[PDB]
């Protein structure tokens, strides 16, 4: 029933943008800077580009063209659209290489990502059949539960006083009476088993005495009392009677579709010494040294911790550049506020040596010179 | 004029109003387009380009296909019609056809990053070099401006130990 | 997107009558190239490659270690096409300027003859043996032979991968396999930072491939079949190549100046 | 003189079920193994690699470019034969104690079923890709998904060394790896039965997609040594 004209336009490339997702969740009860904002931790405009031949026009496929000052020069050519025409009949843009170039750096060390593990390392890749699913049945009991990972209610221990207030009595609140047809119909389970049961060797249930007798009987165990709210609204399980639920499920995929890797088990072949024992390591920064009980690194446009141990006791002003020391990812996971946490791991002389062969850093080189 | 209603005006209004504003166009699609980049939001930085060449893209675009499509590059719309089709002509649900559609584009996308690993190593077994790759030259960048902050640093260090000195006085030289 | 063209004399619908018939010819080029097609496609399905040809694309992902993987399908789509186009219906008699040319360069035709046939199957692997014309800003139009491996470009704007020398058995520990090292190390090294080994006129014209053979395995593994015996295989496959050479072609892509 | 060897159960006629046929197989092992052999039958011809077995003369003669020629077919001729000699009749199970590791080192077998057929199809060059076995700081028994290239040769002993026995145990920040599983991605095992693939039908994808179901898991365990926690 559609015009032809309003088929081409859903269709169209920019009727295709997507929304502009909210930023990173961070502390609700904290202090922020207004006046100004660095880098974002995951991006939340899309990232444009143009040919070649029409980014010496301007020409991105937008309102109108942008100016060739800030747009031309780079090598690639990206951009984020905060406002395709404001107020001031400008199109508010703004260079997006803060993370286009960010996912290709970590795309170069090809690392997948695991699911997080408590402290015998064993990396579980994300994208399995058993763990990611997000569609789901009511036969499903808590035992499945713990697989999933999108779930459709809220971490009660995250959410603050206030959104808890407005959680009971605006979504739970209205709910009783869907809720009570939620225990009948487990009821009418229970009638069956006996029967069947017996047959080897359903009622309808709709009665208000068993149910409100039902519920008295599970005030002394509170425990199985949970597990049937739970799956009513689908929250995330909080106490062991255990799915990493310690700091909550994810706001995103486990994922988030930064690296869709699933196994780091490889043995990239070197060309003349042959296959290597771990992977190439990763120049990484010094920032925030010790003397902060911790120090951070710089690993591929990331920040995270340093390895379990100079560079990191003090500064040191007189290094031009700053503080640079190789170093070797061992694992990579997304926490639950959706932060790219690496684990990374010091990494080895030879390695190090090796890797700058292929650059011509090496001061001695390793093949033909190296007597022992 | 009535201007063309993209979705069921409210129907217990009784005294309406902006009878006469353009109304917001909004597809099945959007709420899709939603839920996916806020479960992969890093797609996001995958580069995408809306500039339309000759605006026939979507006369080659069968969905009943796969996820690889004539055209239009791999990316989250790609599920999203998709899944789209799957939730109604096959008749799943949301949830069913997402997961679909979701795993079919992981299996793609991971062929393509084990590609640029081996396509480099491949090239060296053969005398194949290479040039800077982003990652160093993104370690270079940071320390020209690493070193422009360290002179900023010393500069109002330097500076601000006048204001102290300056705050009591010495003028008398005892 | 990137389409399949038809061969130069209906080779896909006959194809060479005493060098491959037609149903090798058709899953040599007409089924290969539309697989390397549909592979490229998608790959600058949706980048600035979308509308560039396959030698630009060579040129501009030579180096980018990221790109790689687009390199192979964009150089392996020209070679290929690229060596069936200099292929002839017919025998076709040399020119005498060709001719004469390279009896200067290599001594005779047939010294050129098994000095290319050799170099293919002294390889053992697939890739393309290339008649290069290497012409520096002063010396004259000298003639040379290159040997590329599975997808290599002769161009001097590809010279990142020109993959001339394996370097599992050519980089060891006795004198030659040293020195290869050093070169191996010495390229990367500069390429890495830039650096320029050999100097190289502007516009990419010290060499210019004429004359290609590709030997790879899909090309001849069906119609001359393993070569078990001698019978056949990859070296008549080079030979019978030698009947089929359009040398007025070859002399024309040379553009030898006048020295006669 | 290096002989022709017999394939493993006879598939030489019979052939696997589903995997290869009988014209496949004879083009595949039968015609290219012999070839292979033949012309190393003329480079080793009275000379110290005479009656020195296919694995010897791989590391004997271990980049060289005066050898390359004999390294080459040695190396082909090697693991052509391994690729076969992994090849069950039809689908056995998988054990249970290399279930196990499978499950600790990949996370499941279909990570692993990816990871060597994506590895195979995203080559786009004449290879084996091998599962090998090996040590690493934290993990005794580690397995690991290795391509091999053109002619390169899993066993460590056919890469460069250092000096002060003068050679090393290993590469430069190589180590030592057990080859438990090939495959061969050449096009004289492929092409002819699966074709070239245009369209995603058949082609190297449909072929690596069937050598799934007829891996010998049985000899793949034997192989694999999970009792030697450490090695040397």
């Amino acid at each position: 029933g559609v015009s032809p004209g309003g088929a081409l336009l859903r269709t169209s490339r920019m009727f295709s943008l997507p929304p502009v997702i909210p930023p990173p969740p961070g502390n609700k009860l904290q202090m922020i800077s207004e006046r100004a904002s660095a880098t974002e931790a995951y991006p939340t405009h899309q990232v444009l580009t143009t040919f070649e031949s029409s980014r010496s026009r301007g020409d991105w496929g937008l309102k109108r063209p942008l100016p060739l000052k800030s747009t031309t020069g780079t090598t690639y050519p990206m951009v984020k659209v905060k406002e395709m025409d404001s107020l001031e009949q400008i199109t508010d843009f703004t260079s997006g290489t803060q993370h286009g170039l960010t996912l290709k750096k970590f795309q170069a060390l090809n690392i997948p990502i695991s699911t997080p593990s408590e402290i015998r390392p064993v990396q579980r890749s994300v994208f399995e059949a058993d763990t990611d699913v997000t569609a789901f049945s009511p036969d499903e009991q808590i035992q499945e539960a713990e697989k999933r990972w999108k779930f459709s209610g809220p971490w009660l221990a995250g959410m603050t006083p206030g959104e808890f207030k407005e959680y009971l009595a605006k979504t739970v609140r209205p709910k009783r009476a869907e809720f009570r047809k939620f225990i009948q119909k487990k009821i009418a389970a229970q009638k069956t088993e006996a029967a069947n049961r017996e047959l080897q060797e359903k009622p309808e249930s709709i009665t208000d005495d068993e149910v409100t007798e039902y519920l008295r009987r599970l005030r002394n165990d509170n425990q199985v009392l949970y597990d049937l709210v739970g799956q009513f609204l689908d929250l995330a399980p909080l106490k062991p009677p255990s799915p990493y639920g310690g700091r909550g499920p994810p706001i995103t995929h486990p994922s988030a579709g930064i690296s869709y890797l699933r196994t780091a088990a490889y043995l990239n072949n070197h060309p003349i010494y042959g296959p290597q024992k771990s992977h190439p390591p990763v120049q990484a920064r010094v920032l925030k040294p010790r003397r902060g009980n911790d120090a951070k690194i710089g690993v591929a446009g990331f920040v995270a911790d340093g390895p379990l141990g100079s560079v990191m006791d003090k500064f040191d002003p007189s290094i031009e550049g700053g503080a640079k020391l190789w170093v070797n990812v061992d694992k990579a996971t997304v926490d639950s506020t959706g932060r790219v946490q690496l684990t990374v791991s010091d990494a080895k002389a030879t390695d190090v040596l090796i890797a700058k062969e292929l650059i011509g850093d090496a001061r001695e080189p390793i093949f033909g010179s190296a007597p022992k | 004029p009535y201007p063309i209603q993209h979705s069921p005006p409210n129907p217990r209004a009784r005294k309406p109003r902006n009878l006469f504003r353009p109304t917001k166009i909004v597809y099945p699609e959007d709420e899709l387009r939603r839920d996916f980049y806020r479960d992969h939001p890093w797609e996001l930085a995958r580069p995408r380009m809306i500039i339309e060449l000759d605006g026939k893209d979507a006369r080659f675009l069968d969905w009943s296909k796969g996820l690889r499509q004539r055209g239009i590059p791999l990316s989250g719309e790609s599920v999203v019609q998709r899944q789209l089709w799957l939730m109604e002509n096959q008749g799943m649900t949301k949830q069913e056809a997402y997961d679909k559609a979701r795993h079919e584009f992981y299996k793609l996308r991971q062929l393509e990053q084990m590609e640029r690993r081996i396509a480099v190593e491949e090239a060296r077994m053969v005398g194949g070099y290479f040039g800077k790759d982003l990652l160093t030259v993104g370690m270079e960048l940071e320390n020209k401006t690493y070193e422009s902050w360290k002179k900023w640093a010393t500069t109002e260090i330097a500076r601000q130990e006048s204001a102290r000195a300056s705050m009591y006085t010495n003028v008398v030289d005892n | 997107q990137h389409y399949l063209m038809p061969l130069r004399d209906n080779f896909e619908q006959e194809g060479i009558r005493n060098f491959l018939s037609p149903g090798s010819v058709n899953m040599a080029y007409t089924e290969y190239q539309t697989f390397i097609l549909e592979k490229l496609n998608a790959l600058v399905v949706g980048t600035d490659f979308e509308q560039k040809d396959t030698k630009s694309i060579v040129l501009a992902t030579a180096r980018d270690p990221e790109l790689a993987h687009v390199f192979n399908h964009a150089s392996m789509a020209h070679n290929n096409h690229f060596f069936f186009d200099h292929l002839s219906p017919v025998p076709v008699k040399m020119g005498d300027k060709l001719f004469y040319h390279i009896n200067e360069n290599f001594g005779s035709v047939d010294t050129l003859r098994d000095e290319m046939i050799g170099t293919a199957v002294s390889m053992f692997g697939p890739g393309f043996v290339w008649l290069v014309r290497t012409q520096l800003p002063g010396q004259p139009v000298a003639l040379r032979v290159m040997a590329t491996y599975l997808a290599g470009s002769p161009y001097p704007g590809a010279h990142w991968r020109r993959q001339e020398m394996d370097a599992q058995t050519s980089i060891g520990s006795s004198p030659q396999g040293l020195s290869n090292g050093q070169r191996f190390f010495e390229r990367s090294a500069a390429g890495f930072k830039g650096n320029k080994l050999e100097p190289t006129a502007p516009g990419g014209t010290d060499l210019i491939p004429i004359l290609c053979l590709n030997t790879w395995e899909y090309a001849w593994l069906r119609e001359y079949g393993t070569g078990v015996g001698g019978m056949g295989g990859k070296l008549a496959y080079a030979q019978s190549w030698w009947n089929m050479i359009d040398w007025a072609k070859v002399e024309e892509e040379a553009r030898l100046e006048t020295r006669i």
